[PDB]
């Protein structure tokens, strides 16, 4: 649980936002309205290009948040459902550990700091890739497989 | 038609509607450009149809109507460095990723 | 009244797309979290009120 916070449509769960650094992180295309009322009350300034909607983070009472990275070396990354391991270049799972709900969980590294939040799923066989929104220094760069539905 | 020879000047009579004369007067086969800032008149009516043509189409106003070409060439330079602005800002979003 | 009509449109026009002009290009700084704008795109665009 920690620092992700469920959002949900009436009584049935669509996602979940993440709390990294100062940054309230949700996927756009999930509806819900958050299950804490205080963050509701945030103004979220959403894009379409990347598919997110972030606000500050109340500081006051909220400064406890995951850390956050840029670089992603080649290799194994853990989120809930599993492990997910950085194929050169793309995020891979067993096509089980993907399924509908889990957008916006985030993910991440050896050391505990994330390094995406995950969007939705294509599978080629029995791995699925991953269509996540990473960042660089200062920019996220949203990436996304040929065929992927939006989780 | 009249009379010309010599080394001197002559001296012609035309009614027009415009503010601003411009015109070119057919001068036997030699055309010439006459141009001068024409006043309104000081009685209200007159007992005779116009002389001149009609009343000048909206497109012959008067020179000083150089007020219309500055502010629409104002308003079309900022609009052309807000569409620039915004292509570019365009192009660039576009090489991401 | 129809070239005042249009003039007034244009310039809301021009500020309009100079406005989206700076939402396109602040998002991505703005939704990286922990990101700082460089000092020059810090002074070109006039939304600073929110160091995001
Ligand atoms: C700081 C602010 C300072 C700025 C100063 C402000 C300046 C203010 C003034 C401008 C002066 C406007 C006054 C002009 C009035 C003259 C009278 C007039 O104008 O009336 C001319 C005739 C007579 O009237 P009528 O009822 O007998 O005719 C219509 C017949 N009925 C009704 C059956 C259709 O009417 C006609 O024939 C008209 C027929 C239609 C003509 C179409 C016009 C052609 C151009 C169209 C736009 C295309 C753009 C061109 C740009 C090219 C540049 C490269």
């Amino acid at each position: 649980n920690d620092c992700i916070f469920e959002v949900k449509h009436e009584g049935k769960v669509t996602g979940y936002a993440c709390l990294v650094g100062d940054k309230v992180m949700k996927p756009a295309h999930v509806k819900g309205t958050i299950d804490n009322a205080d963050l509701a009350k945030l103004a979220f300034k959403r894009s379409s290009k990347y598919d997110l909607e972030c606000a500050q983070i109340p500081v006051h009472m909220k400064s406890d948040a995951s850390k956050f990275t840029h670089e992603k070396p080649e290799g194994y990354y853990n989120w809930h459902h599993g492990a997910v391991q950085y194929s050169g270049g793309r995020f891979t799972i067993p096509t089980g550990a993907g399924k509908p709900g889990d957008s916006g969980r985030p993910i991440f590294d050896n050391k505990g700091r994330v390094v995406a939040i995950v969007l939705g799923g294509a599978n080629e066989g029995a791995r699925t890739a991953l269509s996540v929104v990473t960042w660089n220094k200062d920019i996220v760069t949203k990436i996304t497989p040929e065929g992927a539905e939006e989780w | 038609e009249i009379e010309v020879e010599g080394n001197s000047q002559l001296q012609i009579s035309f009614s027009t509607a415009l503010a601003s004369a411009e015109f070119r007067v057919q001068v036997c086969s030699t055309q010439v450009h006459c141009a001068a800032e024409c006043h309104p008149p000081k009685d209200h009516i007159v007992n005779y149809p116009a002389s001149h043509t009609t009343l000048g189409v909206q497109d012959i106003s008067v020179t000083a109507m150089s007020w219309v070409q500055k502010i629409t060439g104002g308003v079309g330079l900022v609009v052309a460095v807000a569409a620039l602005i915004l292509i570019v800002v365009l192009c660039v979003s576009f090489s991401r990723h | 009244s129809v070239a005042s009509f249009v003039l007034l449109s244009m310039v809301g026009v021009a500020v309009g797309m100079c406005m989206c002009a700076r939402r396109r290009c602040i998002t991505p700084y703005e939704l990286t979290p922990g990101a700082t704008v460089p000092f020059l795109l810090s002074l070109i665009c006039c939304i600073r009120t929110a160091k995001a």
